[PDB]
């Protein structure tokens, strides 16, 4: 009856939940990177002149 | 020259920002849409123009609004040709050098925000928003636009809202 903490996993569904938890984190990290890139482009366009 | 500049500013519809009977600034219409410095509180001295809803732009502390085409008939003419030299505005001349506008000391103070800068042809080249004491002269914080349409705000370090 060891019952290791990470033993109630179900491989496939566990990966599905991994995509549900942290996948949105990856999405918002990509969005943050894109927003930073857009801000840097705006600053470059403004300072260009 | 200054006489002609004042005549052109008066003939073109320009109206100070009145609050409790005090002139706290000025606003004008250029390119057929009204602009107003956000830091200045009050309403434009024109009931018809006051009816226009403005949008805010915190980055430059400026507001803008759409003007009816029939009132767009006669507005300021903007140009992008800004060579070095001297220009004219309400309180006299302004020196343009190194990309910055400077005027002699004692010219300009709190309440002058919104006065445009005109060239020899009467075209707007910049809008005065503030300034800072610069000894024998004072340097004005202005916004100017290049031929590519980029809004650039020049603000001296520790510039005061004039």
């Amino acid at each position: 009856h060891a019952q290791t903490f990470t033993a109630a996993v179900s491989k496939t569904a566990w990966t599905w939940l991994t995509s549900l938890l942290g996948g949105s984190a990856v999405i918002i990290i990509i969005g943050l990177v894109l927003a930073t890139i857009v801000a840097m482009y705006v600053l470059t366009n403004q300072k260009h002149n | 020259k200054r006489q002609r500049m004042v005549m052109k500013l008066e003939s073109d519809k320009t109206f100070p920002i009145m609050l409790e009977g005090k002139i706290n600034g000025y606003a004008c219409v250029v390119g057929g849409k009204l602009f107003r410095p956000m830091h200045v509180e009050g309403k434009i001295d024109n009931d018809v123009l006051a009816a226009l809803k403005t949008k805010k732009a915190s980055k430059y502390d400026l507001e803008y609004a759409d003007v009816p085409q029939n009132m767009r008939a006669d507005t300021f003419k903007y140009t992008h040709e800004k060579p070095q030299g001297y220009y004219s505005w309400h309180h006299g001349a302004v020196q343009y050098e190194n990309g910055r506008f400077t005027v002699p000391k004692g010219v300009g103070a709190k309440g002058d925000s919104g006065r445009p800068i005109l060239d020899n042809q009467g075209r707007v080249v910049a809008i005065v928003l503030g300034g800072v004491n610069e000894g024998s002269r004072t340097a004005l914080s202005v916004v100017m636009w290049n031929e590519k349409g980029v809004t650039v705000k020049y603000t001296p370090e520790n510039c005061e809202q004039w």
